């Protein structure tokens, strides 16, 4: 059940930004459920493969291609060249991000997300994973220094030691 | 504005394409305002002119996803298309597919930008007579009576050549290399010569690349000298 | 089968200059026993017509009435008629022409006198198809343009193994006598910079049409045959 968690600016609100989450089973592919948080409010939506499939031969491209461009939009995979604009119309609920390419815009993708009576829950999900993870990396992150210190010191007595059987 | 796009399209150089083991002499003059298009196949000529009303229209109804003004359309169409025709065996990522249904040939391109999928269409019909004359006819019996000037002018320094090459035979001397000597020029023999032997290979046209590859700059100069 | 005979007569015969009452034409007329064709041109538009044994005696019959002749004597006459005035221009023919471009048509009145008495035609040319036009006008001037060009090149090799003559006798210990016959280097490159700028104006002028067919009828004769024999 992989998660990703990325900060977006939304075109209508450009003096806040909001918070996209993602969560996919096995692979973007298959399906994924995306959820759009500013801290007050959430609105969670859900994407199957039909969905990309359909999306995919309407802009008739391969599907490889779609779900790579859509990997590089939603997961903030983007390039060293590459603006995606993301527009939420609350009143409707309708989620939709483009594409920028100097003076055109390309339609990538687009949902309709509903609201959820209960924000404060996810928003506390989201923050308990967010604390989650970052102690998991944290500790592995120690555990690997603790390897490397180990490993330097080993070698740094086996050098010694074929310092001296070098010359006896 | 429209007169523009003709004096444009007049003032361009034929470049060859290549589409689906098929070829084709294309002339393409693209602005923000517009474009028009020329393109032949030795048999048919069929014209496109395009404003950026239609462009839009054209444009919205090929690629539903593409929010464009005319103008950026007109501009990547063109960045996409002249890199093309000016050369071949270059990184040609579009397309291209011609098709005639009754008597206007449809020619696709398809490409991509930033990867993803660009179509357009070129709804050419077919050309008028004043418009094949003056873009095809003309100019090339300019073109046929430069190169019969050129011919000429090279007689007469062959002619010169050849009187010197004599003035030095019958008072002079004799060549240390004797493989290095010339027979005298005559103007008849060599346009024989040529028409017996030659003519045949040299008048081949084929698919229209010697036309294109040979002589452009030729038919350049031909055309901006009946404009003024 | 005739009208095949017809086309490929038609594609065989060079181009003629015509001079009407008030303007000129490029004309090219293939007549034979069962009908004949005919291709007129202005260098901006191109009428074609043809036409068998039974179109012409009724036009025969329709214009000039009180004549009872066969089809092949009617042809046979307009033969006579025509082919000297294409042939050569500037002498006496007594054969007055005119033209009339009606909407999307062409009508050419040819009036004569046949043995001191009336003999009128017209010839009614529609718009050529872009087919025979480009068959009759492009492909083959595109091949002469070709051709002539491959002559330049070899030329341009004769005046370069003609210098390279010159250099071998110049360095053998030579003394040229009239210094006045001295040819420069040949150079392609500047050739063709002075030419552009100095001759194309005037030597590109097509005009009327009368130097293409005063000058590269030869050539377009034996591109248009080059071309029958390859397809």
């Amino acid at each position: 059940m992989e998660r990703k968690i990325s900060r977006i600016h939304l075109v209508s609100e450009p003096s806040i930004t909001h918070f996209l989450q993602v969560s996919w089973e096995k692979t973007l592919e298959s399906g994924f459920v995306i959820t759009l948080t500013d801290g007050h409010s959430a609105w969670t939506g859900t994407v199957s493969e039909s969905e990309i499939s359909q999306e995919a031969d309407d802009m008739a491209m391969e599907k490889g291609k779609y779900v790579g461009e859509l990997r590089k939009a939603l997961l903030s995979g983007a390039g060293p060249a590459d603006v995606y604009t993301f527009n939420f119309s609350k009143e409707s609920c309708y989620f939709f991000f483009e594409k920028n390419l100097k003076d055109v815009s390309f339609r990538l993708g687009s949902f309709n997300l509903e609201k959820v009576e209960n924000p404060a829950e996810v928003i506390r999900e989201l923050i308990c994973y967010c604390l989650d993870t970052i102690a998991e990396n944290q500790a592995k992150n120690e555990h690997l220094q603790k390897e490397n210190e180990r490993l330097l010191r080993d070698w740094n007595d086996v050098q010694g030691r074929f310092e001296k059987c070098v010359s006896a | 504005v429209m007169e523009e796009l003709e004096q444009g399209l007049l003032m361009q150089p034929w470049a060859w394409l290549q589409l689906a083991e098929n070829s084709l002499l294309a002339k393409v003059f693209i602005t923000k305002q517009g474009y028009a298009l020329l393109v032949s196949d030795l048999q048919q000529v069929w014209h496109e002119q395009v404003d950026t009303s239609v462009v839009s229209q054209r444009a919205k109804e090929l690629n539903k996803r593409l929010t464009a003004p005319p103008a950026a359309f007109l501009c990547h169409l063109d960045n996409l298309l002249r890199p093309l025709l000016k050369d071949a065996a270059h990184p040609s990522e579009a397309t291209f597919s011609c098709d005639c249904v009754a008597d206007a040939l449809i020619l696709r391109v398809r490409s991509e930008l930033s990867g993803l999928p660009f179509y357009w269409n070129f709804h050419c019909m077919l050309a008028s007579p004043s418009l094949v004359s003056q873009h095809l006819i003309r100019p090339l019996m300019g073109m046929s009576l430069a190169l019969q000037c050129q011919v000429r002018e090279l007689a007469t320094l062959l002619h010169m050549k050849d009187l010197e090459i004599q003035d030095y035979q019958e008072s002079g001397a004799t060549l240390i290399r004797d493989r290095l000597k010339t027979e005298p020029f005559e103007e008849n023999s060599f346009l024989e010569q040529f028409m017996i032997e030659k003519l045949p290979e040299a008048c081949s046209i084929g698919d229209g690349k010697p036309f294109v590859m040979n002589l452009q700059d030729l038919y350049m100069a031909v055309t901006t000298q009946e404009v003024q």
